[PDB]
């Protein structure tokens, strides 16, 4: 059984360098052929392919990312790292390490490259956000108004993730939808989360949010304006 | 470089059915090409390498086929965990390119969103900023276009936005969008509007308001 | 450039 596991840190900040660690059991860096390799996935967005270094240690690099990154291997720490210099905040993704097998061998001689041909076990993946921010709680602004009314709060300007919202103490959960936040280009994160009640129900509404990190709990509870 | 094109992008489909995704090659890759699955939350897992081969552990109903430009991953009955993202990756060529992966969700009616408009609160305002946010509910396809209109001019790089995954009850989705501009730039205008698009409606759909009207 | 094990 091969198993990856990738780590580093979860914060970096823009032009500093980042430094992540794939260590591996099941599998030796010293086997035939055999290679490891980086990809890694902005939040909502596709994989995107890094670099890889094989037992023969022949190392090879993404052309748009080459004169930032440096692979390597510790054969007998069973590790791969890879160095990035010069972060900036669109390296903020999910950093996953992976196995690719080398050509099948019988008797010691190579007789098929068929399985080379995917990377065939991965890591759980390592998240890393790139920010200058300091930890940060939220602004909390109410957002006020099939002939369903809506209403919100917009959770601003807090750092790191993650923020907690719920409404009514946790008792309203039909029809919330809390999104997923933005990394603004300030470098804090934003969110809202609505609920849609029948437009009769205008019943009051709470939405508590919490930001661990900074310490941060506050109820606002939401009406329809106009006094 | 070599470029890979996944089609379709996005697929509808229901437990049962049989689906075909694709992946074209702007150069031939040989049968050098590996499709993987990546549910929510978890790394991309691994199902079919070297084009054909099934990979170990990995269900019959998965197949690969194709060489040379054109592959295709054919789930022959879909099942509740197949509701995710596929990847196909080429390893011809460095780099080792993936394509843009293609996801596949749970098929229901279309449905088009409920959309609000939300003036900036007094209380940001004072701070001096101005947020601007536009909802669309429960709406489905996923696909939908939000554009944001001050006083007609077409706004564009200061707006951010948010899709919630498929609901679990609905299938439906919903997409938050942010317009952001310093309290200043909010005051110069007065009609803030959110126009949206969506397979659902007739025409485009437009919600509004006139800033500082009481 | 060429994968490795290609040719």
């Amino acid at each position: 059984r091969i198993t990856l596991k990738e780590s580093g840190p979860p914060l970096v900040k823009p032009t500093q360098t980042l430094t992540l660690t794939c260590s591996f059991s099941g599998f030796s860096l010293s086997d035939f052929g055999v290679g490891v390799g980086w990809i890694r996935q902005p939040p909502g967005k596709a994989l995107e392919w890094l670099a890889i270094i094989y037992s023969d240690d022949d190392k090879r690099y993404s052309p748009s990312l080459n004169t930032r990154l440096t692979i390597t291997k510790d054969t007998s720490k069973n590790q791969v790292v890879l160095v990035m210099t010069r972060v900036s905040p669109v390296d903020t993704a999910t950093y996953f390490c992976a196995h690719r097998r080398g050509p099948t061998t019988l008797f010691g001689v190579p007789i098929a490259r068929g399985p080379v041909n995917a990377m065939d076990v991965w890591g759980q993946g390592i998240t890393v956000t790139i920010s200058s921010t300091s930890t940060k709680g939220p602004s909390v602004f109410p957002l006020a108004p099939g002939a369903a009314a809506a209403l919100g709060c917009l959770v601003k300007d807090y750092f790191p993730e993650p923020v907690t919202v719920s409404w009514n103490s946790g008792a309203l959960t039909s029809g919330v939808h809390t999104f997923p936040a933005v990394l603004q280009s300030s470098g804090l994160y934003s969110l809202s989360s609505v609920v849609t009640v029948p437009s009769s129900s205008l019943q009051t509404y709470t939405c508590n949010v919490n930001h661990k990190p900074s310490n941060t709990k506050v109820d606002k509870r939401v009406e329809p304006k106009s006094c | 470089a070599l470029q890979l094109t996944q089609s379709p992008s996005s697929l509808s489909a229901s437990v049962g059915d049989r689906i075909t995704i694709t992946c074209r090659a702007s150069q031939g890759v040989t049968s050098a090409l590996a499709w993987y699955r990546q549910k929510p939350g978890s790394p991309p897992q691994l199902l079919i390498y070297d084009a054909s081969s099934l990979e170990s552990g990995v269900p019959s109903r998965f197949s690969g086929s194709g060489s040379g430009t054109e592959f295709t991953l054919t789930i022959s009955t879909l099942r509740p965990e197949d509701f995710a993202t596929y990847y196909c990756q080429q390893l011809h060529f460095y780099p080792h390119t993936f394509g843009g992966g293609t996801r596949v969700d749970v098929r229901r009616t279309v449905a088009a969103p409920s959309v609000f408009i939300f003036p900036p609160s007094d209380e940001q305002l004072k701070s001096g900023t101005a947020s601007v946010v536009c909802l669309l509910n429960n709406f489905y396809p996923r696909e939908a276009k939000v554009q944001w209109k001050v006083d007609n001019a077409l706004q564009s790089g200061n707006s951010q936005e948010s899709v919630t995954e498929q609901d679990s009850k609905d299938s439906t989705y919903s997409l938050s969008s942010t317009l952001t501009l310093s309290k200043a730039d909010y005051e110069k205008h007065k009609v803030y509007e959110c126009e949206v698009t969506h397979q659902g409606l007739s025409s485009p759909v437009t919600k509004s308001f006139n800033r500082g009207e009481c | 450039e060429l994968d490795k094990w290609a040719g």
